[PDB]
RNA sequence: GGCGUCUGGGGGGAACGCGGGGAAGUGAAACAUCUCAGUACCCGUAGGAAGAGAAAACAAAAUGUGAUUCCGUGAGUAGUGG
RNA sequence: UCCGGCUCUACCUGGCUGGAGGGCAGUGAGAAAAUGUUGUGGUUAGCGGAAAUGGCUUGGGAUGGCCUGCCGUAGACGGUGAGAGCCCGGUACGUGAAAACCCGACGUCUGUCUUGAUGGUGUUCCCGAGUAGCAGCGGGCCCGUGGAAUCUGCUGUGAAUCUGCCGGGACCACCCGGUAAGCCUGAAUACUUCCCAGUGACCGAUAGCGGAUUAGUACCGUGAGGGAAUGGUGAAAAGUACCCCGGGAGGGGAGUGAAAGAGUACCUGAAACCGUGCGCUUACAAUCCGUCAGAGCCCUCGACGUGUCGUGGGGUGAUGGCGUGCCU
């Protein structure tokens, strides 16, 4: 058991929440984390690199000149690897590069990183990010230099919570996520994890049930 | 381009940076503008001495109190015409 | 058959569709059954998609499903094969 | 519902047909061609859009460094004389259509049911014909003819209408399922000549399309067809006025430029290859051309004197020893 307290943007606390320790107090597993964020990014990448076998570029469909009597090399095409402007051997093709990591592992490894920002209460709760109904840069900015003097903050609010997350959003260090797709390298990457108050009951009855 | 033939802008950067002027030449196609006694070159024709274009970027249209500023538009809803406008007092420029 | 008068057609187009015709190099360490492959190619025709489609169906004693199409399994299995 | 006209003719009874409400449907597979009004509905041009002329310093130039502010629903991306949220185009975010077209909606409009509906009783007729089935020869099904069902082409022969027919992998009996030889049918699916907006642990000029340059061009072939090579001055052309040698080309002064070791033969400017100058060596010598000793000469770094050693270093090497190129 580890306590979050609430805080507003008006500067005063408000509450608490207790963070449960199956989600906040794990264990962290370095190799599980590494596999899982080099699976994030490999799903991440694109392969849209081509290359033109032998076949595939233009012409050289005849074959060139006399085998014998020339006294030079026997050249079947003009395509051929070794000529200038011929096909490539092995070369990229598009392919994709997304892995099937299993669930536990990835949910695991989503824990351990939670569990270690909790370790070094890197972890806050707040009501909402701004006063409601307008954004405001400013505020948000100044909010989060009271909750943290870190680099790079990741925000986690809901779907709903509109206004602060276009309160946040041109922030150079801030990245705002979901609760629901909470995922082990945007946790990692992080300094600091500030979650909104029904963010965190969601993520918490989310997993927790 | 926000500045036209006729203009009178202030110099803010490259060598002749903090010069006053008047545009006679715009160049709407290359965002370049030709400026009373600022980037003048010495061509070889003797050698003579006139102004070359300058990028639209480098100068800043002034006020009337000879300010510079950003030029912004505002709206007539008498005749839907749109004037240029100072964003530093609000005045017609 | 002729004459007159109306309404259509003709040709082009990269891929995808449907219906017909249909190789050989190759593999089988030879080769003819077989494979390649109903592929390459060709012919006739479309449409924005086409084709199929409303049980003379499956099923197996379950008082069972309920037109067609497409996707995953069943499954490289039951089988089939100089 | 009501009214009207007919069922050979009139009278009293059962059915066909028009006209009024009432519905019910619609460009739909289920019949069709239209015609109006409306939807900040869409598409086809756009417009607005915050905040630094900030200070010092380097510099040709600040978009660099250090230090101050400011905006942010905008710190996307480019340009600008070198890394710019506050200089420009823009960006977040708002806004905009005379006309045409495309989607809707409500209507005229059209079709259509109301001469109608229900649940009951025992019998004749109908339920898709050169078809199903069968035979011969083929095709295709996991099935290559096999005991070969189901489906199908050509050739012969050729039925029944419901206690009829077909199927359940030869076939028969019994059960079960279905109702062939008539026709339409949306969605879920395939694709990109073309248009618009984007993306890349894709290429970066022998790469990427054959094609960044006259590209299916030049050129080759009678023809079908084959098919190249060629990007970079500078921030701005400011592209060298004028003088001199020279027929010119070219160059030297002089200027422009931050730079001409940027001069339209232009960024950087490697190697092969070709010169010029200096040092050492080489014309009695049999050399896989090096390697190990090595005199002499030249250069250089230290120490002491005047030249002479040193924990020295480099170039060349007369001379002696050894030594049969690489790959397959």
């Amino acid at each position: 058991t580890l306590k979050v307290d609430v805080k507003t943007p008006a500067g005063k606390t408000d509450g608490s929440v207790e963070l449960p320790a199956e989600l906040f107090d794990v264990e962290p597993n370095i190799a599980l984390m590494h596999q899982v964020v080099t699976a994030q990014l490999a799903a991440k990448r694109q392969g849209t690199h081509s290359t033109k076998t032998r076949g595939e570029v233009s012409g050289g469909g005849k074959k060139p000149y006399r085998q014998k009597g020339t006294g030079r090399a026997r050249q079947g095409s003009t395509r051929a690897p070794q000529f200038t402007g011929g096909g490539t051997v092995h070369g990229p093709k598009p392919r994709d590069y997304s892995q099937r990591t299993p669930k536990k592992m990835i949910a695991a490894a989503l824990r351990g990183a939670l569990s270690d920002r909790a370790r070094n209460d890197r972890i806050h709760a707040v009501t909402e990010l701004v006063e409601g109904q307008t954004p405001s840069t400013k505020s948000a900015k100044t909010f989060l230099g009271t909750l943290t003097e870190n680099k790079k903050v990741l925000v986690v609010i809901g779907r709903t919570d509109e206004v602060g997350a276009k309160s946040v959003r041109n922030l150079p260090g801030v990245h705002v996520i979901s609760p629901d797709q909470l995922n082990t390298y945007d946790v990692l990457n992080a300094d600091d994890v500030v979650f909104s108050v029904e963010a965190l009951n969601a993520y918490i009855s989310a997993n927790s049930k | 381009m926000k500045v036209h033939k006729g203009d009178t802008v202030l110099v803010i950067s490259g060598k002749d940076k903090g010069a006053k002027g008047k545009v006679l030449v715009a160049y709407p196609d290359r965002n370049k503008v030709l400026v009373e006694g600022v980037n003048r070159i010495k061509k070889h024709t003797g050698i003579v001495t006139q102004e070359a274009p300058i990028h639209v970027s480098n100068v800043m249209v002034v006020d009337s109190d000879g300010k510079p500023t950003r030029v912004g538009y505002r709206i007539d809803d008498e005749t839907g015409k749109k004037v240029r406008i100072a964003k530093t007092n609000g005045k017609d420029i």
